[PDB]
Formats: structure tokens, C-alpha cells, sequence
């Protein structure tokens, strides 16, 4: 029969429980509460001792009365798994919250669940061109790899992903699953907007995404979480119906943050800049679990906040060592007008590597990178003294540097309303050519102001010409 | 007229150089209250920490 | 014996009380002491409930009893409101009589999620040339003002309160934008003052004002901004249009620190508990705009964060910048040179509203952001040789910042500012001495309202432009020039 | 029975509090009814605290805790070679059961002032850099730090691909077997690392031993221990192990987690206050054994990541102080083509010369400190002031000597094609050479030298010393060679 | 003075100056390199390099990392050496020819030994 505790205590997001005997819910085991409203979501956080848990909510407390009675569902969160949610808007509890009723499945699955054991791990190094100069080219993204963006506030890791949605979701026939985690609603109902235009969700028709949203307004407890659900369901697409799936995080640093949010309150001691002690292995936890296995790929682009601009964060620089290519958006860069605002000095990849990309590739990449760190190195001495204490090899590189620097811009259609000018996409073959030509200096002569913002090398000798009348 | 062109070019030049430093300064003296500041707290909850247990 | 509605007191000190019994007392739920001084039900634990002071310690003694309320912690709200000052509980401060009220909202709502919202549309006229082209805001949005202190952050904020006159006046319901001004740690001369240059405009009957001066309580200084948010989610709500101002972030975020601290938890960055987003991310999350299924009501967040030595980095700022959809930079080294308002280009953006803005403004000012913003950097680095290409470019862009130049008190309307754009990025002006550029402003205006009519009549009805106006226009423009 | 039995008084975060088990020891091995296994760690008066090795939704307060009656051990032995163990030696490849010669602790006293020796065994990496530069000696312990990304783990993997050179052979004594401690690494990475090692065939000669990300905290904190003393077996029983920490910087920050959850104060750092001794008596327990105790060794290759290149920072310190000597990878050195991106200017080994060999310390007199003058005169080179014809002379050098130095990833080197670069660059045969064509120097030399003067080549190797004739033979074939 | 007499006070305070003196114009050698020094200056510069070096010395110890011999210096002939460099008595000899040795003898030695 039904297992009931009681209300000891609230306090801001926690709940701590009273049950009558013996049995006590499991850690993680998701309670309920009922509201006048519909119900309210705990999940047992630790066993305090003396038949006492300590909950984390899943919504607000508001009301919560010391005494009330509140239900054991004996299983951690559950949520809707399978090819009945695609096209459907999800919770955090794994509930519709597109206003169009139950999300008839047929499993519901826990969304607590060990990560792919190392027997089950494999790998494999294939190249996703994206048409993204600066990552086609210096940091190539692969298939069924880990990808993950980072930057601070407003440098543009949101429409970035967009970027990549554009290209690769429409012409990848799999699912997707995308997640908004800590973001603004408003992104999120833009997104819903979005894919009923270009038909990847057909509400009359058949669907290729699906969506799960905790948002920014969340309490921390849902924002703690509603990553683990949208990972849930892509496990399904991965593991059951063996399939290749395309999973948008964004931002997957607003789990970390609403950890530590709620880290005090469960009377832990802080760590550096004030984390949860855990933080490393809560972020183990889930990240081991975005993965490819021996069952199906998974590819996966994470958007990474990087607070106070510091990379050197607890939060992001655990991440990276998650990542199979890393890709930074600089501020500095960015407000250079240069979008997408990557550094091309700080991105990395596993896949740049002869053995995949070819030696040409390869070598237009590191000649490229030696210019930009040359013009880095200089940074000091052009500050103070300008470009004219500089010698004639020196003064050169720099010159072509900041040619290679503005070239590596693009015009995203995403973004058009920023720009002006309509988006474009370059290819690899395309992006590799481009820029060898260039480290050859057969466009020296050509104003620095042309590879600013315009696609593959065609357009440069356009642009030119436009502006030499 | 040359040496007597190059002075006052020099003269400019270098004006702008003390403009520029002084602007630098100006930056790096803001970046440096943010560090001491911080170096103060993160410095401090170390102790707070380990006081509590 | 009854502890249900009562308990007592067992110890106070630092803001808490620590309250004995009150069994059926729930979470947020307000309390009443022995001396009529209003308390919070922060935590329940077994055996005792901690209570948040609103006042001085002081006004309560161990041992007292205590009454609940049975109202979470709630204010009263609804049109009656305007024209009134309250604070942190909607009590009627003014001294204007008693809180005319339409109902009771919670201070603790939750905001409109994933599928009641609609893409923000129509805009918000500042009447600053600066802002409506560059960073224009529109109904719903939620833009940020962020700058160092004394950088005219108030009164960008005050002149769009201002603003709204024009529309405010006429019969047009859908036009219309209630203002709701938070004065969180401020000084109570200061809201005085700025109480009564919002009736000398006359902007009060038309604004509610809710201010916690820096003496009052940390959790009502806390409570504060929330309130006020119900108070405009009214607004949204019946099919209306309100423009919230949290005058500032940076002050109510410190008061959350008090509590946080007496409290006991734990600092994260600059002391800070690590739920310091949280508390300004779900307050901005109701700012918002509204689906034609939800009566299309709009609530326009414009929150003030106060930097630090010009600090854009620290852990504050960021938080609510990755909140917003926006910020507007003002920047005290261009406001220490008499440019004002001193609008940063490239730390300052809209993100919703270049969607949001006037066409008439967007087609007369092609690219204007990175003319400016790249401007910047090239002056400045002219302090070398003369070079006739980019020398050029450069009597524009002095004329140009000296056309953005705005007085105090100065709301322009859309079709006034096209023209000077017009000969801004048509360049009409550059025979026209540098310090009689913002004296042709009034010369200029002068010269259309008497002849070229129609002109502003066409742009304040349409709010776009036909090749029709184009060269209308540019006969009136070259006409001035010569006369 | 509350001598050997106890029941749960509270379970949270990896902790259990429990009251009972009376007879247990400090650090003993407890199961739970639940099937998860934890460890003893604060015997206190009224309970006991321990630290599990599992998730914990499976324990409940009043859950029966049951003593096992051991303190933590690893199986050890030969049987090992060539398999994937969790921290407490567990298989996890799926290869089946271990067989071992027997269990050591994990915990074990480092052996003493007197049964060891001086090292003066080369472990030949075949990285031109680190064997001219930093040679490594059987029983040393060398720090390999630097940031994130650098290039700290494709150094150790280096090395031990090398050791084929060796362990495909019947002669015990200059085998090396490779220990690889995975902590706070993510699975899939382990694989690819696996997967490398087999495509190299030199998985037959290491033992993986993973912590990965995931596990509990004790498992990471422990893990090198347990690997430390999988490899003491080799060096107790006359044979040599190298053991590749990746990563210290992890392990501390796991012990961190152990602590501030035992709710033990915090240091530094909101480290432990002992974090140093953590590392210190895992370290010292690499050490090269004497004739009387079979002269084994065991040679340590721990890792450190720094944050922004600072060394400065508390966990980095301690381990630089513990170990004879360090080399420090740097970004910005990678990114302009050094790879390694060694610093020579900052990189020492302690031991030096003594676990180089002969020839290749005969040809590589003085170029370390030659290679900071080098530094040095590139320095006042950013004066940009004329240079004389002795500063520009060092300049030349320097800069076709750290030309020299670079290497691809995966290909180590011979002695013997080691010798002749070196000398060819020291004596200055490079000198008069174009910068970007040193590159094709180097294999079009040896491709010539194996060749023709192979007997040279044969002798070096055979031999390890350039005897006054082979000096010539070399000088001269340098020379013939240059002339192109 | 008190302890070890004004001549040895004297020297050890100038020999301090002299390095106080070249680490001071560090910031002008890299700027305006050495060009731009006045002449008592280059000097000063010329002798503190010098100096810099004297004041290294090869380890008996340390033999396993310089493969040179273990140099030991007695007190006074330290003193006398530095008072004769600070003078001005050996401002032709090379740099080098102050660096890892011993006594001023070394110092003579090496000159000629280089020099040859
Ligand atoms: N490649 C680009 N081209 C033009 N605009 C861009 C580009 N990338 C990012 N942006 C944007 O930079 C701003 C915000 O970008 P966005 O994707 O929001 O940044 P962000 O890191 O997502 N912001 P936030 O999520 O709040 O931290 C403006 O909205 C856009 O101009
Ligand atoms: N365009 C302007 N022209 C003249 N004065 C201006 C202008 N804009 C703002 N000011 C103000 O400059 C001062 C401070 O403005 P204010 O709104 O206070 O700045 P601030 O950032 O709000 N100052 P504070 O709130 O104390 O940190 C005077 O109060 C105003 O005159
Ligand atoms: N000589 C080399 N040439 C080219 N690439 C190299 C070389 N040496 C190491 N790398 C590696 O540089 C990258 C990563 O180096 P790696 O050994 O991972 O650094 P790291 O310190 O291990 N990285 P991590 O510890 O995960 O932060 C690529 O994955 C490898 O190619
Ligand atoms: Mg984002
Ligand atoms: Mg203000
Ligand atoms: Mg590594």
C-alpha cells in the first residue's frame, strides 16, 4: 500500500520528511505532496537519520504546512521516453507542457541512470563538416562525438548553436533532442517557433525533435535536473531504437550553478569560489552519460557559460576535460565586430589530425596558428610602440594575421538580423583552399577590410573590387 | 627642416604614447582593486571553512 | 494552549526570531508581534519557526506572542494604485488616504512559461536618439542599465517614464504604458525629489511608485522589487501595457546578502550566496510579453545594475546581463567628457528589439551601430599622418555624435529624428560648423513644422518610408543648406 | 552482536554514519545488506563513519552494516599485464578473473634510507627533447606539469610505447612494465587510450588501473596507491615498472571531497591540511633498490595541470618540491611549433647525466645551459638593437638547436639516431642550414647514415660511448653529408 | 664595519650598488636598448654583468651537473678580487671569463685560455 511521510520542515527549496517506519524512500526517489493546485515533486536528497529525509523540491514552497502528508512513489523521477515525444514540449517531471495533452508512451524511465560502462564505450574519428570556417578548418567538430561552446555573457553561444541546428539538423534525417537548461523563455518560445516553420516539428505530421525546457525561472532544484531529463530521452533514441541523435544543451552550465544554489542548504561545507564539494563528480555523473556506445551515436553540442569571463572557473574548467573538441568565444574578439567570435588560439579538437583532416589541412591549420600567436606575442610591443618598431617579417605577419583574423568572421543566417548582410556557409574543401591561398600571401594586396564578414575566398575578391569603386 | 620635422614628430608621437599608457593605467589600476579584492575573499573563505569544522 | 494562529517568541537577535509553535503555519506565510511589527515564516523546522523581521529587533521581546496572517506574503494591486506611493507591503505612504485595491497579489508568483508568450513586437519610445536607433526596447522586453554611479542611469530610466506622455494622453487603450518605479536603497530625499519632478511633468497620475529606503528593512529593501512586480503584473495581465524600473538590482541583490549572511549560509563570489541569480533571474522572468490567446498584455523590466569602477566582469553584472535581453553600458569616461547620455556602443545591445523598433528609424540609419563603433577605433589612433581616406570618414562621425547629443528632458518624436539622420548619414551637414550642429537641430525643426507638414504627419501615421518620401524629403533637407 | 555487525544511523553523500561495529578496524573494508561496499574512516565513540564505494539510494538508516575484517589491498603480481582494474583491482575490460601471486596494501611504508642505490639506469623515452635534455633514470620520480591541453599525457604515452624496444625481448633486467593510473579521467577517454596502447601492440607489457570520472570519491583518491603497490611487485621482484600518475591535480581534489564531507577542517584551498603528505608517501615510494633487495625499481611519472600557467598555486608547489625535477609543457611554445612544447628553460631532471647515456652525454655537453644563454640573448634581441657578430653567432645556434628538439607525437627515437642530430647541431654542422629545412635534415641524415655509415650507427648502440675513432668517423660523415 | 673592517664593508656595499644600479636600467635596456645610456652608466652596466658573474662558482657538490671541478675561495681573496674588478682594474677581460671559476686567478687563467 501507499507509503506516507510527514512535513518536519521547510526551508527555501528543501523539505525534510518524517516516515512512520522502517522503510524509508531511497535516495533520489522522487515525492509527492498534494496541492490545491496539482502536486508538488520532491526528490530525497539524504537520509538525515532517526526516519528523517531531507527532499529537495522540485517546485516552490510556498504553503507547505509543517505535518502535511506526503507520498512515496517509490522510483526516481520518471519521464516519457521513446517516439511519442517527439514534437512535444516536456518538464523537468517529464510532463507536456505544450498544451496538448498526455504524452502517451509507453515506458516512463527513471532519469537517474548509471553512465556506459568502459566496456560499452567506443570510439571512432569521423568528421561533421558544419560550414563554420573557424571549426571546419582549426577545431573540427566529429560525428557522434562531445562538442561544447564556450563564452561569457552575450558573445554568442546561443545563436552559434543555431548555426549549427541550421545546417546539420536539417540535412540528419535522426532525432534531435534539444534542451533549454537556465536560459530565457522567450529563447525557448522563439525556438518552438521556429521549428514549426521549417517543419522539423509538424504538429499535424511527424516530428524529428523533441523539447525539454527548465528554464531561468526555475527554482534550483528543477534547473538541477531537467538535463538529466532530456538525457533520459535521448538514452532511449540511443540504446533501444538504435539510432543517431543530435542532442542541443543550452546551458549546461545552469546545472552546476543550481547545484551549488541549493549545496548549503543540505548543510554541506563550500569549496573553491563558494562550489558544492561535489561538483566534480555531479558533473561525472551526467556528462559520462552523454556519450556514443556499442548501441547507437550520439552527437552533441553543449552551450558552456563561462562566469565573470574567467575560464579558469571551477565550473568550466572541469568541463572541457568532458569535451572531444572545445570551441571559446572571446568578448574581446566580439567586440572587434568578428562573429562568430571564436579564438582561434584557444579552440581545440581530437580530430585535427592528419590521420583524419589529411596533411594539408593539417599543416594550413598550424601555419595559420603560428601567424595568429606571432600577432598575440606582439600584442605588447604594437601597444606601446606601434607597427613601426616592428622589422619587415614581423610587420608582415601581423598584416596578414589581422587578414586571416577577419577572414575567419562569417556571416550567419541566423544571425541576419545583426548583421544585415544574408548568412553564408562555406565547406571544407572550400575553407582549407581559402585560407592556404592566403598563407601563400596571394592576396596580400588586397585591403584587410575585404575578409571581414563574407564567406569563402570568392567573395573577398569581390567585396574588393566593390570597395576599390 | 628635416631634423626640425622629425623632432616634432617625435614630440607628437611620444605625447601620444603618454596618452595611451595613461589610459592603460587607468584600466589595469581598476583590474587590480577587482583582484586584490577578490584575493581578500577567496583568501578568506579558506579560513571560514575550515573554522566550521 | 492554542499554538495554530500563535506562538512565542523563544529567542530574537540579528533580524530572526525564532518562534515557538505556530503549527499550522505555512512556508512565506507573514506573522504579526506583540507590537504590531510584521515578520516572514523563513524555515519550519520541528519544533520551532524561524521568522525574518520586517524592522528593528528592537520591537520584539522573548516571550511575545505571536499571530499569523494566513496571507502569504502578498500586496494589494490593481488600477487605484497610480498616482500613489507605497512600499515594500503596497502600505500608502504618501499620506494620500487608503490603498485603493482591485484584489491581492502574491509577491511570489511564478512567471508566464514556454507557450502563453509571444515574440515582443511593438516598441517602447524613449525619445533618446542614442537608445531608439541603436538599442531600441521593445513591450515585454527586459533591458538592462548598467553603469557606474552618477552616469545618468536614472535618468535614462526617469525620461522614458517621461516619454510616455504622448501616448498616455489620447484615447488609444493599446498605445498606452503604466510606469511602476522601485526605489530599492535609495535615499528618501531622493525619491521625494523624484516624486516631485514626476509631478511636474505630471507622469504621476499615470505611475505608481514603490520605494524601501536604505533605512528600511533588508528583506523589505528585498521584498520590494517583487511586490512591485505583481503590482504591474496586473497590467500584463488585463490586456494592458506596464513598464517596471528596478532602481537597483545592485542594492537589492546586497540585501539579499544581509539575510543570507545573518542566516549564516555560505559566500560564494564577493561574499554572495549562491543563489544570488536566482533572486533576480525569477523576478525579470515575469517581465514579459503576452500570446493573443492571453489578452497580448506586456511588461516592460528595465532593472539597474551599478557597476564598479566601469566593471562589466563581476559576478553581479554578468548574472543579470545573462538574465536580460540586453544592456545599455554607460560608460563614465564619454559622460566625464560631456557626452551624455553616454552610451558605450559595443558593450551596450538590444537583443529583442531590433525586431521591435520603427522602420522609418531603420531605413534612415543603415548600419549606424559599427560606423560608430569601429569610429571609435580608428580616432583613436590618430593621436599619425594625414590620411584623406579615413580623415574623411571622419567628419562624419564627430557630426554625427554631436547629433546624438541630447539635453536633458528632451523626448523627441520618431519623425523628428529621421531627418537628422537623413542628413547625418547623407552627410548635408559637413558644411555646417561643428559647433552649430545641435543649434541647427532647433533651426531645423523650425523649418519643417510650417512647411514640409505632411512629411512628419506621413511618418507618424505610417512609421515607414516610400521612395515616395525619400526624395520629398531630400529637397528639404539640401533647401535648409543653403537657407 | 554489535562487535562485527552495526546499524545505520544516517546515510547522505557517499557518508554513512553507523552505530555498532565494535571490533572494527581503522580503514577496514565494511558490506553493506544493500550489496555496496565502504570503508572505515572516523571510529568515533558513540559510531563509526564510512565512506562508500557505491551510490547510496541503496542504503537506508537501520540497513544491518556487516565487517568484512580487511583493510584495503590489491592483487599483485604478473597477472596483471594487460588488464583494465577499477581502484580496488577489479577487471573491467571483461577479460575475466585476475590471477595473482598475492595481495600487497594500499597504504605501504616507502622503503628506507638503507635498502637503495643510485640511479644510473637510463628509462629511454625516444623524445629528443627529454633524452638530451631531461634524462630519466630507473627509480626516479619526474613531474610532468603544465596547463590543460598541453601535451602532458602524449609525453607519458611516448614513453611507454618506447619500452617495445625492450619488453619484446628475453632480457628481464632492461624490461619495462608501465602502470597508467586514469583518475578523474572520463571513460571513453580511457578507451581511446586503451585502444592506442593495442594498436601499438604495447598493451601486453602495462596495466590500465581506471578511476574514471564517475566512481566514488575513495575510489579516485585511492586508485594510486593501490596501482603504486601493483607496481612495487615488480621492483621487489628485480624487475622495473614506470608508473604515469594522470592525474595528482584529481586525486586531491577527491580527497578534498572525502574530507569536507567527513566535515574535517579544511586547508588551504579548502584542501585537507595534509594534502602534501597525500602525494609525498605515494612518490617516495618509487625508488631504485639495492643489490641485496634484487635491485628493482620503480620509476614515477606523475601529472599536475595547472590553471593559467601558474606553478604558484598550492597543490603544483607541493609536488614540484616532491620530485627530482619537472617538465613543464606550455601553450604558447605548442601553438609556434615546438612539440613537445617542452621548456628546456624550466624543465630539470635531478638525477642528470647519471641516467643519460655515455655517447649521448658526451655529445650533449652544455647544451642545456647553452640553451639559456640562448634565451638569454633572445631577450635582449626584443631591444632590437644591431647585434655583433657573437651574439648573432649564439642566435643562430639556439635557434636551429630548439629547431632540432621538436618531434611528432608517437615516434620515439634510437639512441644512435639520437647521437648523431645532436652532434650534428652542437658541432654546428647545422648552422649554415635554412630554418624551415632543418626539418627534412633530420630524416634525410639518418635515411643516409643507415645507409652507408651503419657500422657507426651499430657501434654507438652496441656500445653507448663514442671511443676518440667513432668521434672521427662521426665528424667526418657529418661533414661529407652537409656539403649535400 | 665593526665585524670584517671598512674595506670589506666598503666593497660589499658598492658591489650592491653596482647590481642595485643595473637592475634599476633594466627597463631602459629593453626599451631604448643599451644605445641609449649615458657613459659612467655603460660602465656600470658593463661592470655589474661582470660581476654577476664572479659571484657564481662551481660546487664540488654539484659536479654532476657543470662536469667542473669543485672551486673553494678564501675570504680575503674574494675581497680583493672584487675590489680589483670594482676599480676598473679589469674592464678588458670578456665576460665570460668571470663565470663559474674561482679566484681572480680563474678569472686571468680563463681570459687567455679563451683568448688562445
Ligand atoms: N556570429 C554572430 N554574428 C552576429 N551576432 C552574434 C553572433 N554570435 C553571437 N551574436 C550575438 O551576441 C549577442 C548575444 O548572443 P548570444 O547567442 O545571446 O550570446 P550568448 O552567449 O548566448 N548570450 P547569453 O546566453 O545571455 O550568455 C547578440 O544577441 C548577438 O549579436
Ligand atoms: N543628458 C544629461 N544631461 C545633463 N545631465 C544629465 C544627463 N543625464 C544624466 N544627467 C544627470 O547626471 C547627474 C546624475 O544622474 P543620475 O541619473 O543620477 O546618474 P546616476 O548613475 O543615476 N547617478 P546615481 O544614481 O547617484 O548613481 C545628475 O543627477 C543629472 O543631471
Ligand atoms: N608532439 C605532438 N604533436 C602533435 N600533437 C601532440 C603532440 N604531443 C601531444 N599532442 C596532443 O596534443 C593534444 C592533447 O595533448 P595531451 O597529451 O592531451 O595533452 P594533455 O595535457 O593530455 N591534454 P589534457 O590532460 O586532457 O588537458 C592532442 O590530443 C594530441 O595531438
Ligand atoms: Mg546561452
Ligand atoms: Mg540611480
Ligand atoms: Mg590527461
Amino acid at each position: 500500500t501507499p507509503i506516507t511521510g510527514k512535513v518536519t520542515a521547510v526551508i527555501g527549496a528543501i523539505v525534510d520528511v518524517h516516515f512512520e517506519q522502517s522503510e524509508l524512500p531511497a535516495i533520489l526517489n522522487a515525492l509527492e505532496i498534494k496541492t490545491p493546485q496539482g502536486k508538488l515533486v520532491l526528490e530525497v536528497a539524504q537520509h538525515l537519520g532517526e526516519n528523517t529525509v531531507r527532499t529537495i523540491a522540485m517546485d516552490g514552497t510556498e504553503g507547505l504546512v509543517r505535518g502535511e502528508k506526503v507520498l512515496d512513489t517509490g522510483g526516481p523521477i520518471s519521464v516519457p521516453v521513446g517516439r511519442e515525444t517527439l514534437g512535444r514540449i516536456i518538464n523537468v517531471i517529464g510532463e507536456p507542457i505544450d498544451e496538448r495533452g498526455p504524452i502517451k508512451s509507453k515506458l516512463r524511465k527513471p532519469i537517474h541512470a548509471d553512465p556506459p560502462s568502459f566496456a560499452e564505450q567506443s570510439t571512432s574519428a569521423e568528421i561533421l563538416e558544419t560550414g563554420i570556417k573557424v571549426v571546419d578548418l582549426l577545431a573540427p567538430y566529429a560525428r557522434g562525438g562531445k562538442i561544447g561552446l564556450f563564452g561569457g555573457a552575450g558573445v554568442g553561444k546561443t545563436v552559434f548553436i543555431q548555426e549549427l541546428i541550421n545546417n546539420i539538423a536539417k540535412a540528419h534525417g535522426g532525432f534531435s533532442v534539444f534542451t533549454g537548461v537556465g536560459e530565457r523563455t522567450r529563447e525557448g518560445n522563439d525556438l518552438y517557433r521556429e521549428m514549426k516553420e521549417t517543419g522539423v516539428i509538424n504538429l499535424e505530421g511527424e516530428s524529428k525533435v523533441a523539447l525539454v525546457f527548465g528554464q531561468m525561472n526555475e527554482p534550483p532544484g528543477a534547473r538541477a535536473r531537467v538535463a538529466l531529463t532530456g538525457l533520459t530521452i535521448a538514452e532511449y533514441f540511443r540504446d533501444e531504437e538504435g539510432q543517431d541523435v543530435l542532442l542541443f544543451i543550452d546551458n549546461i552550465f545552469r546545472f552546476t550553478q543550481a547545484g551549488s544554489e541549493v549545496s548549503a542548504l543540505l548543510g554541506r561545507i563550500p569549496s573553491a569560489v563558494g562550489y558544492q564539494p561535489t561538483l566534480a563528480t555531479d558533473m561525472g555523473l551526467l556528462q559520462e552519460r552523454i556519450t556514443t556506445t556499442k548501441k547507437g551515436s550520439v552527437t552533441s553540442v553543449q552551450a558552456v557559460y563561462v562566469p565573470a569571463d574567467d575560464l579558469t572557473d571551477p565550473a568550466p574548467a572541469t568541463t572541457f576535460a568532458h569535451l572531444d573538441a572545445t570551441t571559446v568565444l572571446s568578448r574581446g574578439i566580439s567586440e572587434l565586430g568578428i562573429y562568430p567570435a571564436v579564438d582561434p588560439l584557444d579552440s581545440k579538437s581530437r580530430l585535427l589530425d592528419a590521420a583524419v583532416v589529411g596533411q594539408e589541412h593539417y599543416d594550413v591549420a598550424s601555419k595559420v596558428q603560428e601567424t595568429l600567436q606571432t600577432y598575440k606575442s606582439l600584442q605588447d610591443i604594437i601597444a606601446i610602440l606601434g607597427m613601426d618598431e616592428l622589422s619587415e617579417q614581423d610587420k608582415l605577419t601581423v598584416e596578414r594575421a589581422r587578414k586571416i583574423q577577419r577572414f575567419l568572421s562569417q556571416p550567419f543566417a541566423v544571425a541576419e538580423v545583426f548583421t544585415g548582410i544574408p548568412g553564408k556557409l562555406v565547406r571544407l574543401k572550400d575553407t582549407v583552399a581559402s585560407f592556404k591561398a592566403v598563407l601563400e600571401g596571394k592576396y596580400d594586396n588586397i585591403p584587410e577590410h575585404a575578409f571581414y564578414m563574407v564567406g569563402g575566398i570568392e567573395d573577398v575578391v569581390a567585396k574588393a573590387e566593390k570597395l576599390a569603386a | 627642416q628635416g631634423y626640425a620635422a622629425e623632432i616634432s614628430a617625435r614630440r607628437n608621437a611620444m605625447d601620444n604614447a603618454s596618452k595611451n599608457a595613461g589610459d592603460m593605467i587607468n584600466r589595469y589600476s581598476i583590474l587590480y582593486n577587482r583582484t586584490r579584492q577578490a584575493v581578500i575573499t577567496n583568501e578568506l573563505v579558506d579560513i571560514i571553512t575550515g573554522a566550521s569544522s | 494552549a492554542n499554538l495554530n494562529e500563535t506562538g512565542r517568541v523563544l529567542a530574537v537577535g540579528d533580524g530572526i526570531a525564532r518562534v515557538f509553535g505556530l503549527n499550522n503555519i505555512q512556508a512565506e506565510e507573514l506573522v504579526e508581534f506583540s507590537s504590531g511589527v510584521k515578520g516572514m515564516a523563513l524555515n519550519l523546522e520541528p519544533g520551532q519557526v524561524g521568522i525574518v523581521l520586517f524592522g528593528s529587533d528592537r520591537l520584539v521581546k522573548e516571550g511575545e506572542l505571536v499571530k499569523r496572517t494566513g496571507n502569504i506574503v502578498d500586496v494589494p494591486v490593481g488600477p487605484g494604485l497610480l498616482g500613489r506611493v507605497v512600499d515594500a507591503l503596497g502600505n500608502p505612504i504618501d499620506g494620500k488616504g487608503p490603498i485603493d485595491a482591485a484584489g491581492r497579489s502574491r509577491a511570489q508568483v511564478k512567471a508566464p512559461g514556454i507557450l502563453p508568450r509571444r515574440s515582443v513586437h511593438e516598441p517602447v519610445q524613449t525619445g533618446l536618439k542614442a537608445v531608439d536607433a541603436l538599442v531600441p526596447i521593445g513591450r515585454g522586453q527586459r533591458e538592462l542599465i548598467i553603469g557606474d554611479r552618477q552616469t545618468g542611469k536614472t535618468a535614462v530610466a526617469l525620461d522614458t517614464i517621461l516619454n510616455q506622455k504622448r501616448w498616455n494622453n489620447g484615447s488609444d487603450e493599446s498605445k498606452k504604458l503604466y510606469c511602476v518605479y522601485v526605489a530599492v536603497g535609495q535615499k528618501r530625499s531622493t525619491v521625494a525629489q523624484l516624486v516631485q519632478t514626476l509631478e511636474q511633468h505630471d507622469a504621476m497620475k499615470y505611475s505608481i511608485i514603490v520605494a524601501a529606503t536604505a533605512s528600511e528593512a533588508a528583506p523589505l529593501q528585498y521584498l520590494a522589487p517583487f511586490t512591485a512586480a505583481s503590482i504591474g503584473e496586473w497590467f500584463r495581465d488585463n490586456g494592458k501595457h506596464a513598464l517596471i524600473v528596478y532602481d537597483d538590482l545592485s542594492k537589492q541583490a546586497v540585501a539579499y546578502r544581509q539575510l543570507s549572511l545573518l542566516l549564516r549560509r555560505p559566500p560564494g563570489r564577493e561574499a554572495y550566496p549562491g543563489d544570488v541569480f536566482y533572486l533576480h533571474s525569477r523576478l525579470l522572468e515575469r517581465a514579459a510579453k503576452l500570446s493573443e490567446k492571453e489578452g497580448s498584455g506586456s511588461l516592460t523590466a528595465l532593472p539597474v545594475i551599478e557597476t564598479q569602477g566601469g566593471d562589466v566582469s563581476a559576478y553581479i553584472p554578468t548574472n543579470v546581463i545573462s538574465i536580460t535581453d540586453g544592456q545599455i553600458f554607460l560608460e563614465a569616461e564619454l559622460f566625464y567628457k560631456g557626452i551624455r547620455p553616454a552610451i558605450n556602443v559595443g558593450l551596450s545591445v538590444s537583443r529583442v528589439g531590433s525586431a521591435a523598433q520603427v522602420k522609418a528609424l531603420k531605413q534612415v540609419a543603415g548600419s549606424l551601430k559599427l560606423f560608430l563603433a569601429q569610429y571609435r577605433e580608428v580616432a583613436a589612433f590618430a593621436q599619425s599622418d594625414l590620411d584623406a581616406s579615413t580623415k574623411q570618414t571622419l567628419v562624419r562621425g564627430e557630426r554625427l555624435t554631436q547629433l546624438l547629443k541630447q539635453n536633458q528632458y528632451s523626448p523627441l518624436a520618431t519623425e523628428e529624428q529621421v531627418p537628422l539622420i537623413y542628413a547625418g548619414v547623407n552627410g548635408h551637414l559637413d558644411g555646417i560648423e561643428l559647433s552649430r550642429i545641435g543649434e541647427f537641430e532647433s533651426s531645423f525643426l523650425s523649418y519643417l513644422k510650417s512647411n514640409h507638414n505632411e512629411l512628419l504627419t506621413e511618418i507618424r501615421e505610417k512609421g515607414e518610408l516610400s521612395k515616395e518620401l525619400l526624395a520629398s524629403l531630400k529637397s528639404a533637407t539640401e533647401s535648409f543648406v543653403a537657407t
